[PDB]
């Protein structure tokens, strides 16, 4: 339980963003 | 014999004579704070320990470190009489210099720069009273030592209880001094489990594998092997000799041509005799014996270079066909036997989830912090961290010893952190004891209680300090700047400073002193304490623990310690005990060589004494010594029993060493069945000094080392002649043996005066000596209160006599004469401290002016202009003690209030009367006001007149100082200028400050005068000096609190007498409250008409038993008796002859005592002032366990003219009749203890209210209301008394309406009540519908 | 036993006094038990007269007065 | 609230409180923003903690308050309150009207009253003053009225002693156990801040008098007077509701007097006269003519109702001695003087007080407890009795009896050296005869002790019990007990050492005269554990009494007669012996289940 558990495992999933990666968002927006 | 010593002699019984004199009593208080505060150059208990351990502190990696150097603590900002006014904690500043360096980047190391930062100031710690105690805020409090487990390991069993198998357990605990714990710990299935702290089991094995060790080695380690061979062909075997005891053969045994043993014939001593002189070392066995036999290491194919069994598994008569056939000769096999080698860590291990060092790491540290992901580095660095690491763990050395001590090691001092072996080491012992070698300690044993004191507590809690320091300084050079930022900027101070001031602040080991009385003071000082950090708590130890130990004899008192919620967890302080060097406790003793007793004493420990034969305290020997009678009572091991003469190898040193200063106060004690004994020693502490000293006239002998050694007193510092005596100081002029060459001297004494003691005592100091009297170096020069000539005087002992007197004394009930209230013996003078707070409000300050709204002349009389009472009125309760108004603007008053105003016309203020006024009954005389004002507001006119006045009073006292001074080594020099250059009459004509210049013919007593000219002018100016910054302190705007301008303490001395309700009792364990006070009239007399002062009633004696009580009576008469002879032989004036022939006679009675005497004081004014002491009662010395004996006092009482009976004819003084039978009467010595009456007694009406909850609450000091609990509500419903209940629960307290609409009612003269809800359920309802909960009132 | 007999009273104010009041609070909050009162415990903590001794006349007029019209 | 120094202090709940809000807040919020999933589901977590949090704190993490590492306190613990169960209700609530102090004899006051201070007094009944001051116009108006008693003008004393006279208040001691822990008294005005309490009640409160405080309670409303009068009243609970026997029998002092008003010596002044009566009986011991005890014949005249509600009288010549005869004199009415001719002993006496009550009823119960007492203590003072060092004495045997069993167990360990007897069978051999010479000693010094006063009537001597005083008390029933005096003068025991076995050489030293060093040592853990093991038992007494009463409380009479036939049938408990406890006792005061027969019937 204790949702900082339940958090910072949830966000672990999510992969760093490459230096292209943010570039090709920021495009799309 | 001494000086004190000529005024009044102790007529001492007792046999035994005293080989060893009580050391002093405050001994372990101030030597460990002396540790503590101290420079030590070594690791020695002290700042310097406590500093080197976390120093020095170096950043992380970055090459950047901060050193530390010195340490030193500053005078003290306020003296200690200063700083119980004032409420400060009388301390001293920590300056501690510090050295910063800074390594050159990518070093070898060498410094860019290093900044000394001159000592930095980190916090103040308190600082000991030269009596051994502590001031925090202006409160005495004392720290009592502590009782605490030994550090080390401990083995022990905890059979019984658990799963009611019996089977026992047998369980291991490494207790370091700092750091985490390490358990070890069996099953019902004997699995070994360790568990770190208090935290989850974990398989044993599982730190082994952590230590990096493969599952191999662990067998290694723990079993031997057991060696097969095969040669030739099918299975052979080594064996040891001594293996086959305690089994029974599973086929025919036989080898080197002869036949030892055939099939089914357990092998015994004969088999084994045989085999080892036979000497049979290998044997063929069968193939199927390892069917069941484990294998200790790994075994492979050569070939193939596969796994053919894992290490720890359990060959089959397959398995052993598989590795056989790749060519293996040998394969090691475990010896396991259930009886003599368990076969445990094999097992162990299968219940292990580990494989690997990392693997078994993981599993820790996912124990230790769990929900955490487990990391290399992680589990790698915490578990190096637990034990291993100089900083988080250390045994100390008390703690290696023991560890390496029970281990059977030899070294008694090693690593502070753990090693494998230690580890391995203690595991194989918990082992071996689960085998049944070995037993196990007990933790009661005071082998195993290690006792703590102030100095090395002062210093855990600094330790902690510095840690939580590091933390923030590691912080700092994390972003350094170079040369900006030195020493200073980085540590603070309050983190430190309230780290140390919270300890001696609120700890279960510090305390306050609630009453004055010298045996209180120094019975704490020693006092124990199991309790606290780091000991058991009273729920957590049950009676075992509590319960007296042979261990204790000589070291803990058995009779003193507390009947209550902890029995056992306090103990006390035996007499001759002392703290170990390690810490332990050890006692007096005195060795017995070959037939004689030495008076060489050894002091033996605990465990010291438990192998020596020492004798007993009361045993008979004479002349050379030897042992009289052939064979002696002694206790030798946990034992005692008859020895034989010369086995004896020591003997006790007296025979008071088992008790305390507490109980060894006690007469007769051998005669007081032990409950009462251990109440008597604990009421003993509860007596307020009365007004007039008295002396006890019965006795043991203590009572002169009590007075000294507790500071109450004033003791000579150096022998020499007074010169002066005021009721104020004496000033001793130093005799030349003692007294040190420079500076000359003499040695001024400031004697205390009527002053404030923790609430509400007064402390106050008596001149015990006459102008120019000899006084010889360590004599008393003053009691204090409670101390009479040197003796400890806690009560007044008085005539007393038992039978019942019409049941006013009926059960304990204590019936007294007026004369005793009249002679005023039992008065006591109490002083109070008031004060006035003049505070901020957001409405306005608030002033101190003496113009108070609604009063008249008569009441602002007892003021001066400034609203402060005079010094000196005489006041009762309502008295205004000073003069207070707070702004409360707007009043809003209401229509028939403005029109009352508007008849009788008075203009109602602007300001409300807040001023301090005298408690309610309470009446006495003004000693002393003090005026506390925040630094910025200007200073009131008697503020002023008052530091006026205080300036004035110190320099007339610095003065005095100096010119006694002055004179003091002048004189000195006119008697050293006698000597070559000698003018008499000469000299003393011209001026003294012309002195100087004279000089000598050449000798060192030119340099003599050299000297005492240097000393002189050190003088001249300390004097400058010490003036200057009195007055300083003097003129300093104090500081307050938050909003608080001005603070005014009005100081009361309340003198209460004596009252119907008061506690007194006797060191007996006789409690008892005074129920009437009788006429002189009605006062049961004898036939020579004396009355006696107080009648106990008889039926209490028998029920407790006491009987003590009664001997200090008879005895008591028969002290009385021999003064009151001598009163009348000095009344006669017969002379110093007749005089001296009887005192002889008294001293002497009739047989074998230890006391001796006189004709060797001088015949003249020694003896006459002695007898003038004497008149009063002749004191007597019973030792507590050598004390008096019944023959001895009736012979005592033939002496006196008085009956052996010690019972006489009394008469009635109502109808003087006479009275059937006689009655005993006596003298007992009676202690007022402090309950007294007028502070129990409380009642209200209508008071304040709680706010959260209406309900009656203390606010003024007028008393919330009694508090009638559930039991007393049964009591009622029992009673079908209902309304009485609801009134109780609803009107009369909770209702917040309904107590208003009561009151009304009452006056009104209705009684009734209209009750509604009580307040508390209504908030119950708020509480429970604030959650989910609808919850509702139905019907009607 | 005793204190196992003591656990069952219909009066739940006087469960919630000497048992666990969280339990006791929700299992009666669910089913929406009624406390008519009539014990002893009970009436002491909600303040009026105990239902014995004098007050045992009054609930008995009370009690009567209740499940009537 | 606001606190001096302008500190603020204030409930936990507002930190729980405040969190919520803030968290849903920003979930307010978080929604218009369209978040990430990723955090409005946090900040859900994070909502539902906070809610958890301030509802039942400790149920998941348990939340700290700011800067306090003290964890905040929910509202689920806010019902909860602590000390075990207790919702303020079953822990106590204070109370105005009330005040306490310590508490002292007064054996003057009637059984019906206690002594209260004058200040204790004053401040309680402060309301009831004033509305009694403005009633008679001594004070103008109410604010006057204060102003009169807080100056304390001589005119409300008496107002005092008219507000007090019929109004009972409620004394109570500290552990209350049975309904008589609380008692109403008629209150006395007394100089003084002590509590004065009549002796014959010491016994029911479990009062000593050793400083004991106790508290006091004024009943205010009417019901609560008539309430206090007719039920918590002393006199209206004389007896035991435990079990029927008088729990106002006069305890210590007062049955000393009595057992040696009534006791007799073999000759004494006035032996054998003869007298008319009582009234100059005391007229005779008042002159110094007559002991107080010597066997006289007078004549005394008693009285049975055994008619119908009805008084006989008889008058005789009884055979008895002075002081039976003078305290015959409080006996009232329907009593035999068969009830005073013995030695009076505590249980006779109480007896006594007994057949009074259920013979002539309640009233004149009282009245005889009352003149009880006060004779009790009179001649208990007159008689002087008080103890001495050489009224406790020893054996002349002991030393003999002490070599004796010496030598048994020197023979017996000569026994255990020749192996004639093993280790445990020796360690029982030993114990069996110390044992044994303890209670030698004891009924050894008990003979001497008891009767050796041995004296003579105009011949050569006769001996009868003793008149020794230590005696007298334990023979009375005053105080101490064959086993406490057993260690003052026998020898004292066999301890134990703290893991439970008997030591085997027994405390052969007495109080009178010196344990020495090791033997005290010995008795310390006897002592020590005792108070232990008494603070313990104290403490489950309390527990039990407490599952007691919360598995029965609300059980009450109700009904009249439920009339069922149904019943258990009684019989003495006569355990192997005869008659451990009687028929009679148990079938005392209850109602037969039907009618039992003679051993004829149709009877
Ligand atoms: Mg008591």
């Amino acid at each position: 339980t204790d949702p900082v558990r339940m958090y910072m495992r949830e966000m672990g999933t999510v992969e760093l963003l490459t230096r292209e990666g943010e570039i090709d968002i920021a495009k799309r927006i | 014999y001494s000086y004190t010593e000529k005024k009044r002699i102790r007529k001492d019984f007792g046999k035994r004579p005293q080989v060893l004199d009580v050391p002093y009593l405050l001994s372990i208080q101030l030597d460990s704070f002396q540790k503590f505060i101290e420079q030590d150059p070594e690791g020695q208990y002290g700042l310097e320990a406590a500093f080197r351990s976390v120093f020095p502190i170096q950043s992380y990696s970055g090459n950047s470190e901060l050193q530390y150097v010195s340490y030193r603590l500053g005078e003290p900002v306020f003296d200690v009489q200063e700083c119980q006014i004032r409420g400060v904690t009388y301390s001293a500043p920590l300056r501690v210099k510090l050295r910063l360096v800074i390594y050159e980047r990518e070093a070898p190391e060498g410094t860019v720069k290093d900044i000394k930062e001159q000592e930095v100031y980190m916090g103040e710690i308190p600082l000991m009273t030269d009596n051994g105690t502590f001031v925090i805020n202006g409160t005495e409090r004392v720290i009592v030592s502590q009782l605490h487990r030994s550090p080390g390991v401990f083995f022990d069993s905890d059979k019984g209880k658990t799963h009611s198998s019996g089977k026992v357990l047998y369980n291991a605990r490494i207790i370091p001094y700092r750091g985490s714990w390490l358990d070890f710990e069996f099953d019902p299935k004997d699995n070994l489990f360790v568990r770190i702290d208090r935290r989850r089991k974990l398989p044993a094995t599982i730190i082994l594998r952590a230590l990096n060790y493969t599952t191999e080695q662990i067998l290694d380690l723990f079993f031997e092997k057991v060696i097969f061979e095969i040669r030739d062909n099918k299975l052979q075997m080594e064996l040891v000799p001594e293996r086959l005891r305690g089994e029974t053969a599973s086929f025919d045994i036989e080898a080197n041509g002869k036949v030892y043993v055939e099939k089914g014939r357990r092998i015994t001593a004969r088999h084994i005799r045989q085999l080892e002189k036979d000497d049979v070392k290998l044997i063929e066995v069968p193939v199927e014996y390892i069917a069941g036999k484990v294998v200790a290491k790994d075994y492979i194919d050569e070939s193939t270079g596969e796994l053919i069994c894992a290490a720890n598994m359990e060959l089959s008569l397959d398995l052993l066909a598989k590795l056989s056939q790749s060519g293996h000769k040998r394969i090691e096999t475990l010896f396991t036997n259930d009886l003599d080698h368990g076969p445990y860590i094999s097992e162990t291990l299968r219940v292990d989830p580990t494989n690997d060092r990392l693997s078994a790491l993981v599993e820790i540290y996912r124990m230790m912090r769990p929900g955490e992901p487990p990391t290399r580095e992680a589990a790698e660095s915490l578990f190096e961290n637990l034990f291993f690491s100089e900083d988080r763990y250390d045994l100390s050395a008390v703690g290696r010893m023991k560890f390496n001590r029970s281990l059977l090691r030899e070294e008694i001092e090693g690593s502070g952190i753990l090693s494998k072996d230690d580890i391995i080491d203690v595991m194989k012992k918990l082992i071996d004891i689960r085998n049944g070698k070995g037993e196990v300690d007990d933790i009661d044993h005071l082998g195993n209680r290690r006792i703590r004191s102030v100095g090395e507590m002062a210093e855990n809690q600094f330790r902690v300090g510095l840690v939580r320091v590091e933390r923030a300084v590691k912080e700092r050079l994390s972003l350094g700047d170079l040369d900006t930022l030195m020493p200073q900027d980085m540590i603070n101070a309050k983190p430190i400073s309230a780290a140390v001031k919270e300890f001696f602040g609120s700890s279960q080991l510090s305390q306050f002193m609630d009453q004055n009385n010298p045996l209180s003071e120094i019975t704490y000082k020693r006092r124990i304490s199991a309790l606290g950090p780091g000991g058991l708590t009273r729920e957590r130890a049950g009676f075992e623990v509590r319960d007296v130990h042979p261990t204790h004899y000589g070291r803990v008192c058995p009779i003193e310690t507390p009947e209550g919620p902890n029995i056992g967890l306090i103990n006390s302080l035996s007499v001759y005990a002392q703290t170990n060097e390690y810490g332990f406790l050890e006692t007096p003793y005195r060795k017995v060589t070959d037939g004689v007793v030495t008076d060489e004493i050894h002091y033996l420990s605990a465990i010291e004494e438990g192998n020596y034969v020492i004798a007993q305290a009361n045993s008979n020997l004479d002349e050379e010594g030897h042992f009289v009678e052939d064979l002696v009572t002694c206790r030798s091991k946990g034992e005692s029993s008859l020895f034989s003469r010369d086995q004896v190898d020591y003997m006790d040193v007296s025979t008071q060493q088992v008790v305390s200063v507490g109980a060894s106060l006690i007469p007769f004690l051998e005669h007081d069945d032990a409950n009462r004994a251990l109440m008597g020693a604990n009421m003993q502490r509860q007596a307020v000094p009365t007004l007039r000293a008295d002396k006890p006239l019965v006795g043991t002998g203590m009572e002169r080392a009590v007075a000294v050694d507790s500071g109450v007193t004033a003791v000579a510092k150096r022998g020499g002649v007074v010169q002066y005596v005021d009721a104020s100081r004496i000033v001793i002029k130093v005799n030349e043996d003692e007294m040190y060459p420079g500076e000359a001297g003499i040695d001024i004494y400031n004697l205390t005066k009527y002053t404030r003691s923790n609430q509400n005592t007064c402390i106050n100091q008596m001149p015990c000596v006459s102008l120019g009297e000899p006084v010889e170096r360590g004599d008393v020069l003053a009691d204090g209160p409670s101390t009479d000539l040197g003796e400890l005087a806690l009560g007044q002992n008085m005539r007393v006599a038992f039978m019942p007197w019409n049941g006013y004394n009926f059960e304990d009930s204590i019936l007294v004469s007026e004369r005793v209230v009249q002679e005023d013996r039992f008065t006591t003078i109490h002083i109070q401290e008031l004060a006035c707070v003049s505070r901020d409000t957001k409405l306005g300050p608030e002033e101190i002016t003496a113009d108070i709204p609604n009063v008249g002349e008569a009441a602002l009389s007892k003021l001066d202009e400034s609203g402060i009472v005079y010094i000196g009125a005489e006041v009762t309760g309502g008295d205004i003690l000073v003069g207070k108004v707070t702004p409360k603007g707007e009043t809003q008053l209401t229509p028939e209030e403005k029109l009352l105003r508007a008849i009788f016309g008075e203009k109602a203020s602007d300001v409300k009367d807040s001023s301090l006024r005298v408690p309610n009954g309470v009446s006495g005389t003004v000693i002393d006001v003090q005026v506390f004002t925040r630094d910025g507001v200007e200073k009131d006119k008697r503020a002023l007149e008052i530091e006026e006045m205080q300036l004035k009073q110190a320099k007339k006292d610095l003065s005095e100082e100096l010119q006694i001074l002055e004179a003091g080594l002048f004189s000195r020099i006119r008697a050293v200028l006698v000597a070559g250059g000698v003018e008499a009459e000469k000299l003393d004509k011209l001026p003294r400050d012309r002195w100087l210049e004279l000089g000598l013919t050449d000798e060192e007593k030119q340099n003599q005068l050299e000297q005492l000219a240097e000393q002189y002018d050190e003088l001249k100016h300390e004097f400058e000096k010490k003036l200057e910054a009195k007055r300083r302190k003097i003129t300093q705007g104090d500081d307050l609190a938050p909003g608080v301008l001005k603070i005014v303490k009005v100081y009361l001395a309340v003198k209460r007498r004596i009252q119907p309700g008061d506690k007194m009792a006797g060191r007996h364990g006789n409690k008892g409250v005074i129920s009437k006070i009788n006429p002189i009239e009605d006062m049961p007399y004898d036939e020579n008409g004396t009355p006696v002062d107080i009648v106990l009633n008889p039926l209490g004696v028998p029920s407790r038993m006491n009987i003590g009580q009664i001997l200090e009576t008879h005895l008591g008469m028969a002290a009385k008796g021999i003064g009151d002879k001598i009163n009348a032989m000095l009344k006669q004036q017969q002379e110093v002859a007749k005089l001296r022939e009887f005192i002889q006679r008294a001293y002497d009675l009739g047989a074998d005592v230890r006391q001796k005497v006189d004709l060797s004081t001088f015949s003249d004014e020694e003896v006459m002032r002695l007898a003038e002491n004497l008149r009063k009662g002749m004191p007597i010395a019973t030792p507590v366990f050598d004390g008096a004996k019944e023959a001895e006092i009736k012979e005592l009482l033939k002496l006196g003219d008085l009956p052996t009976s010690g019972q006489i004819r009394l008469y009635d003084g109502r109808t003087g009749e006479q009275f059937e039978r006689p009655v005993t009467v006596g003298y007992m010595y009676m202690l007022k203890l402090n309950h007294l009456v007028d502070d129990k007694m409380h009642a209200r009406s209508t008071g304040s209210y709680s706010l959260v909850t209406q309900q009656p609450l203390g606010g003024k000091a007028q008393f919330g209301g009694q508090r009638f609990g559930e039991m007393e509500v049964w009591a009622l419903e029992a009673y079908g008394a209902a309304y009485t209940l609801q009134e109780m629960l609803t009107v009369k307290s909770d209702d917040v309406n309904g107590r208003t609409k009561m009151y009304k009612n009452i006056v009104d003269g209705n009684h009734q009540m209209e009750p509604g809800m009580p307040e508390s359920f209504n908030v119950l309802l708020k509480e429970i519908r604030s959650l989910g909960i609808n919850i509702e009132l139905e019907d009607e | 036993g005793i204190t196992k007999a003591s656990l069952a009273t219909e009066s739940f104010i006087s469960a919630a006094s000497f048992q666990e009041t969280t339990r006791v609070l929700t299992e009666a909050a669910v089913a929406g038990k009624r406390d008519e009162l009539r014990g002893l415990k009970e009436n002491v903590i909600v303040g009026r007269l105990i239902p014995a001794g004098t007050g045992y006349a009054y609930h008995q007029d009370r009690m009567r007065r209740r499940a009537a019209g | 609230v606001p606190l001096d120094g302008g500190r603020f202090a204030t409930s936990d709940l507002n930190d729980l409180y405040r969190r919520v809000i803030n968290r849903n807040n920003r979930l307010k919020r978080l929604l218009d923003l369209a978040a990430p999933d990723i955090i409005v589901r946090n900040e859900k977590r994070m909502l539902q903690e906070a809610v958890d949090a301030l509802l039942d704190n400790g149920r998941r993490g348990r939340a700290i308050t700011g800067s306090n590492k003290r964890p905040l306190k929910s509202l689920a613990d806010m019902i909860k309150g602590k000390q075990g169960r207790f919702r303020q209700n079953l822990l106590g609530k204070r109370v105005d009207y009330s005040g306490r102090s310590v508490i002292t004899v007064g054996p003057y006051l009637r059984l019906h009253q206690c002594g209260l201070p004058k200040k204790m007094a004053l401040e309680l009944f402060k309301p009831f003053i004033y509305g009694k001051l403005e009633l008679r116009g001594l004070a103008t108006t109410i604010k006057a009225a204060k102003k009169m008693v807080e100056r304390e003008e001589a005119v409300v004393w008496d107002i005092l002693d008219e507000v007090i006279r019929e109004h009972p208040v409620l004394l109570n001691r500290a552990p209350t156990l049975h309904r008589l822990g609380i008692q109403a008294f008629e209150p006395v005005l007394i100089e003084g801040k002590a509590i004065q309490l009549h002796p014959l009640v010491c016994a029911a409160y479990n009062a000593d008098f050793d400083g004991d405080q106790m508290a006091v309670h004024v009943p205010l409303t009417l019901e609560a007077q008539l309430e206090a009068r007719a039920l918590m009243m002393s006199t209206n609970n004389i007896l035991s509701p435990a079990n029927g026997e008088p729990i106002i029998v006069p305890s210590q002092d007062v049955v000393l007097g009595l057992y040696y008003m009534t006791r007799d010596c073999v000759n004494a002044k006035g032996e054998g006269m003869v007298l008319t009566g009582p009234k100059e009986a005391e007229r005779l011991y008042r002159s110094g003519l007559a002991s107080l005890h010597a066997r006289v014949k007078v004549r005394i005249t008693e009285y049975e109702k055994d008619a119908n509600g009805e008084l006989v009288a008889k008058t005789s010549l009884k055979d008895t001695t002075v002081g039976r005869a003078i305290l015959w004199m409080i006996v009232p009415k329907g009593l035999p003087y068969s009830i005073v001719n013995q030695a009076l002993g505590k249980k006779a006496i109480s007896k006594m007080l007994n057949t009074c009550y259920r013979i002539l009823g309640l009233k004149p119960t009282v009245i005889f407890a009352d003149q009880i007492m006060y004779t009790g203590f009179a001649y208990a003072a007159r008689s002087g009795a008080s103890v001495g060092i050489d009224d406790m004495v020893i054996p002349e045997k002991k030393h003999e009896i002490i070599s004796e069993a010496e030598a048994e167990v020197a023979e017996i360990q000569e026994q255990f050296q020749s192996g004639l007897v093993t280790a445990g069978e020796r360690y029982n051999k030993v114990i069996d005869i110390w044992a044994a010479a303890n209670d030698r000693v004891s009924k050894a010094m008990m003979d001497n002790l008891q009767t050796e006063t041995v004296i003579n009537r105009d011949g050569q001597e006769e001996k009868q019990v003793s008149f020794n005083s230590i005696y007298m008390m334990a023979d009375s029933g005053a105080r101490g007990s064959a086993a406490q005096i057993r260690q003052l003068a026998g020898m004292r025991g066999l301890m134990a050492k703290p893991d439970g076995s008997i030591i085997e050489t027994p405390i052969t030293a007495n109080f009178r005269e010196g344990l020495n060093v090791l033997q005290y040592f010995i008795s310390t853990h006897g002592a020590r554990k005792g108070l232990a093991d008494t603070a313990l038992k104290t403490a489950n007494s309390g527990y039990l009494t407490r599952r007691l009463v919360d598995v029965a409380q609300d059980l009450v009479v109700t009904e009249d007669d439920c009339g069922t036939h149904e019943g258990i049938m009684m019989t003495p408990v006569i355990e192997g012996g005869d008659v451990k406890e009687p028929l009679r006792d148990r079938v005392l005061g209850r109602v037969t289940a039907e009618d039992v027969l003679k051993p004829g019937t149709a009877d």
